[PDB]
RNA sequence: AUGUAUAAAAAUAGAGGUAGGCUACUCUCCUGUAUCGUAGAAGAUGGGCGAUGGUUGAU
RNA sequence: CUGCCGAAGUUUCCGGAUAGCAGAAACUCAGAUCAGUUUUAUGUGUAAAAUGAGAGUUUCUAGUGGGCCAUUUUUGGUAAGCAGAACUGGCGAUGCGGGAUGAACCGAACGUGAGGUUAAGGUGCCGGAAUGUACGCUCAUCAGAAAGGUGUUAGUUCAUAUGAACUAGCCCUGGGCGCUUAAGCGUACUACCCAUACCUCACCGUCUGGGUUAGCUUUGAGAAGCUCAGACGAGUAGGCAGGCGUGGAGGUUUGUGACGAAGCCUUGGGCGUGAGCCUGGGUCGAACAGCCUCUAGU
RNA sequence: CUCUGAACCUGUGGUAGGUCAGCAUCAGUUUUCGGGGGCGGAAAAAGAAUAAGGGAAGGUGGCUGUUUAUAGCCCUUGUUGUAAUACGUCCACUGGGGACUGAGGACUGCGGCUUGCCAAGGAUGCUGACAUAAUGGU
């Protein structure tokens, strides 16, 4: 059971290159004599469910860690018991005075921070 | 399966019409 | 400079291909005194590498090699079908590939 | 049960499972060299060769 | 065998079937460079061909058997296009080529592909009277080159008599002649 | 089911021999023999559903 | 592939017809199917039996009785063309029966492009007297003074470096 | 790049060579899988012997 | 945003009520009935064997309620074509390989992928694949892919080795480059090329059939869980289901925030089939969010 | 007295976390060369071998005509034999080459070898290099 992905690229929508003022985010194209709609060559792919990935490697970063975000200190102690599978996740506004909290039990914890050099710096 | 006999049956050639 | 070359000189020919589509997964080669399908039989197997250069000095060098393994043959006219690690630029068509004698059957 | 299809022709080992006569055949019998005895009709030999 | 410059003599050849192997060797990263373009042979006798060319606007075959190349590579393609210039037609055999083996395309070759009795075009002929004002000095160079390859012949088949006395005199030759050699 | 095995093998080898031997005897007396009939075929399909 | 094909059949025998004639014939066919197919349409044509009014008794292949000497074959075939209705007897020299079979095959599928199922053998009949030959190819190739250059010589390696001798 | 190796013409339905005085000869072809080159710590240190030649670089 | 089902495209009476197709529910049965089925046989129909599939009802409710093409069938035609009714399919709701390209032709009907092999069509080059083998025919001085011919090719038949009359093929006259004992035609047999097709496996989902508690140190009871097996996957109108996102509302996270909220840009990194989400850096400066429900100027 | 693998000296004791290539023994799916055999076909047909006869030839010798000669052939038997080859078909006969897959995660089951072991209810070993860049993404 190892991370592997159905595809990679994202997808885009359907002319969303040309204008601006249309979206990148997919939308289903709904007209009726729309060949891309229709399946044609040299066109672009849609989504489909069986696009899905491994049902026990959904959710899983290239090495294997689930992501899961700790929000204070509470979040991160949670994760004793997970720390081959999850990692500690820290939320974007979470301050540098608590970030260095939640780093420093985490790594006693031994669980896996993703972004643990965010906003801080170390001194020797 | 069965044997078909050929006592005073030989068989004839035949050949198309032309 | 006589000497050297362990390896037979093989020409990277163009992509597996229907009239109009192609798959660039495998490419077909035509390996130099191969010229039957029961001939290449000999090369099945074998390492195939591209070898270029380029501006960039890594590792002190300016060598960089796309490694690859001879897989079937391809027709009657002794073309065979390689699978590389990286699939090769279509640039590269009308090239040499060096198919080097290992790993060796004989 | 059944995880993979494994030949019973390709595998000799799942033949046993199917096959608990594979131990024992002995498939090729000499059934010549025993003064064979020519079979052919005369007259079966003239309509054959005739036209 | 391939190599890097390959110099193919076209006296004695068909056109097309000359196009085809050199059309498929100019797509293997091959130069070629082709020699007496003027002695290209084409099935049909030459009132047939003349009646072609005057349907059909380039007098050297040279510059033909180019074009008919041209129209069977993917000009379009910018590949087709960068091996375009690798192939180099001119007729008759220059100096930088004439020094130089001419090997032949066995596919090609009118004594292996034409019945007996069939009628045949020259180009060179072909092209004598539709533009081409240059037969009498081609031919000029032709007789003026092989004069002197001549005279480098005798002189080559001179050197190869005495070497082949010398090897024959020489007692290694039978020493180990059981590998063939 | 070994034993149901050597009778099934021994009534095809049987049946063999025997198909074999009407045909030489036929063959060897003049009189023509016509095998039995098949009542076993196996079909395969070629054409797809459109 | 041709062989030589021997096909026995006879009706399905009844009440009224107890006991029915058997008939027999040698086609020319690739295998055994094509040639009982074969001899059911020629005897629809001849003798207007249904495959399920009859059925056969025996298929048996022939080989050449001396297939190394030279023999000459004439066939007498009748062909299907615009008019539907055509005639021609040819003969060819050979060493095998159905050599020469699909030799006139070749022909007739060149000179008139003649189908198999257009095509019905009505005669086979082996060509021994000189006298017997009547083509003149055939003549040609019956005197003893039979002597000529190798036609058609034309003897990947590609770019061979020296011109080609062609000659002895 | 990896031996980055190779020069007759011409018939091909006869050519070439070989030899004799264009006339009488003969021999080879039927390809290149040929031929040349390819031997050494990339080819070392020296000892020779042997050529006393060969291979080349330098001008 | 995704998932499942998915027509009708028209009878019939008469703008409609029917019907039909599709569903949704309720029923009774697989030891019962069936079938754009095939036989057997009695007189093409009818009745009674095989091959398969579980089959039949009642209720209520969306959409359709056109055609085009092709096949055929005919009738007349009518300069001639053709027209007129039908007949049955295909497209229409359907992509892909081939046909130079081209909606009607040849193949094959679609989750995401790996390998394998093919269909139609192709192997001179463009072009993936034999400048395959065997045999003939084609000479065009417009090839090729009604007739005439001091036009040939093979010839046949009849006259006495020659002619005449004929038999038939082909030529002449009336996709590109090129190809010419083909790279043309015709037959045959080998080998090879490749599709969203066929096989084997992986994976996503759907439906169907299971298994699972005195919850047994296999611990796998979010029983709304975990687990096992198989087949399947086009889609308009339309029907059903699960979700993502915005503003605000009660509960909650003893939530985040001047050690930087919200926002914004950025070829930073990730997550999800997707709607969307999380995060790094730069700006920024005072607010904001995850979860369960409520709600709508979403 | 135990314990804190508790801190340090003492060990220079023993095992060494991801990425990527290499070979091996296996398994599933395959594609491709082989070898050895069984049965069946006119029990191939032939052929050679094989004692004759006859025959004619496109005629050897004799002389176009001619009949084995100073070449012989063909046909017919005879002919060894159960010849061999080929073709068709089978092997629960065997020996190699190459590619793509590793889904599952104690134990069961079904088999074979002889409790143990195994190619039998899906991949494990030996190694390396890179890592302190390779593999990767945009």
């Amino acid at each position: 059971v190892n991370i592997i992905k159905k595809r990679t690229k994202p997808f885009k929508r359907h002319q969303s290159d040309r204008f601006k003022r249309v979206g990148e985010s997919w939308r289903k194209p709904r007209g009726i004599d729309s060949c891309v709609r229709r399946r044609f060559r040299g066109t672009i792919s849609m989504p489909k469910i069986g696009y899905g990935n491994n049902k026990k490697t959904r959710y899983c970063m290239p090495n294997g860690l689930k992501a899961f975000l700790v929000r204070n200190v509470s979040d991160v102690e949670l994760l004793l018991m997970h720390n081959k599978t999850y990692a500690a996740e820290i939320a974007g506004n979470v301050s540098a005075r608590k970030r260095v909290e939640i780093v420093e039990k985490a790594r006693a914890l031994g669980v896996k921070v993703t972004n643990a050099g965010a906003k801080v710096r170390s001194q020797e | 399966a069965h044997f078909v006999s050929t006592e005073n049956n030989e068989p004839v050639t035949l050949h198309p019409v032309a | 400079a006589q000497g050297h070359r362990l390896y037979v000189k093989a020409k990277h020919l163009s992509f597996q291909r229907s009239k109009h589509v192609i798959h660039p997964g495998t490419s077909i080669v035509k390996i130099e005194g191969c010229d039957s399908k029961e001939e290449a039989q000999f090369y099945l197997g074998k390492r195939v590498c591209y070898v270029y250069k380029s501006s960039k000095a890594v590792r002190g060098s300016k060598i960089r090699v796309i490694w690859g393994t001879i897989a079937r043959p391809h027709g009657n006219s002794g073309a065979v079908r390689a699978r590389f690690v990286h699939n090769l630029p279509a640039k590269t068509f009308g090239s040499s590939l060096r198919v080097m004698l290992y790993p060796s059957n004989i | 049960a059944h995880v993979q299809k494994k030949n019973p022709l390709k595998n000799k080992a799942v033949l046993s499972r199917l096959n608990p006569y594979a131990k024992a055949y002995k498939a090729n019998v000499k059934i010549n060299s025993e003064k064979t005895p020519k079979a052919a009709g005369e007259k079966f030999l003239s309509v054959l060769h005739e036209n | 065998e391939f190599q890097k410059v390959v110099v193919i003599d076209a006296k004695g050849h068909l056109l097309g079937r000359l196009a085809s192997v050199v059309a498929k060797q100019l797509l293997g990263g091959q130069k070629v460079v082709v020699v007496r373009c003027e002695e290209l042979n084409i099935s049909g006798h030459f009132f047939r061909n003349k009646l072609k060319y005057l349907a059909y606007h380039f007098r050297a075959p040279s510059r033909i058997f180019q074009k008919a190349v041209r129209g069977m590579l993917p000009h379009k393609t910018a590949r087709g296009q960068a091996a375009l210039e690798h192939l180099q037609a001119v007729e008759g055999i220059p100096p930088p080529f004439d020094k130089q083996k001419r090997v032949v395309v066995p596919a090609a070759l009118r004594v292996l592909r034409l019945k007996p009795g069939r009628k045949y075009c020259t180009v060179g002929r072909l092209s004598s009277e539709v533009g081409w004002k240059y037969n009498d000095i081609v031919a000029k160079l032709e007789e003026r080159r092989k004069v002197k390859s001549a005279a480098f012949y005798q002189a080559k088949l001179a050197k190869q008599k005495k070497i082949a006395s010398a090897k024959e005199a020489s007692p290694v030759n039978q020493k180990l002649s059981q590998f063939g050699y | 089911i070994a034993k149901r095995a050597e009778a099934y093998e021994a009534e095809y080898r049987a049946a063999e021999r025997e198909q074999i031997e009407l045909a030489r005897k036929a063959r060897a007396e003049g009189n023509y023999f016509v095998p039995h009939e098949p009542k076993l075929i196996f079909v395969v399909r070629i054409r797809g559903i459109n | 592939a041709l062989k030589e094909y021997q096909v026995v059949g006879r009706k399905v025998p009844t009440e009224h017809e107890p006991v029915p004639k058997l008939f027999r014939m040698r086609l020319f066919a690739p295998n055994e199917s094509v040639a009982k197919s074969r001899y059911w349409y020629f005897l629809k044509m001849i003798n207007k039996v249904k495959k399920a009014t009859g059925e056969i008794v025996a298929i048996n292949e022939i080989s050449e009785p001396k297939p190394l000497k030279a023999k000459v074959f004439g066939i007498w075939i009748r062909y299907d063309s615009r008019s539907g209705t055509h005639n021609m007897y040819k003969e060819f020299r050979d060493t095998t029966r159905v050599g020469a079979v699909e030799a006139m095959y070749a022909d007739m599928a060149a000179r008139h492009r003649a189908r198999f199922r257009s095509i019905r053998i009505l005669k086979v009949v082996e060509v021994e007297k000189k006298e017997d030959v009547r083509r003149n190819y055939v003549k040609q190739l019956l005197n003893p003074h039979l002597k000529f250059p190798l036609p058609h010589r034309r003897t990947k390696k590609v770019f061979a470096p020296h011109r080609p001798s062609t000659f002895y």
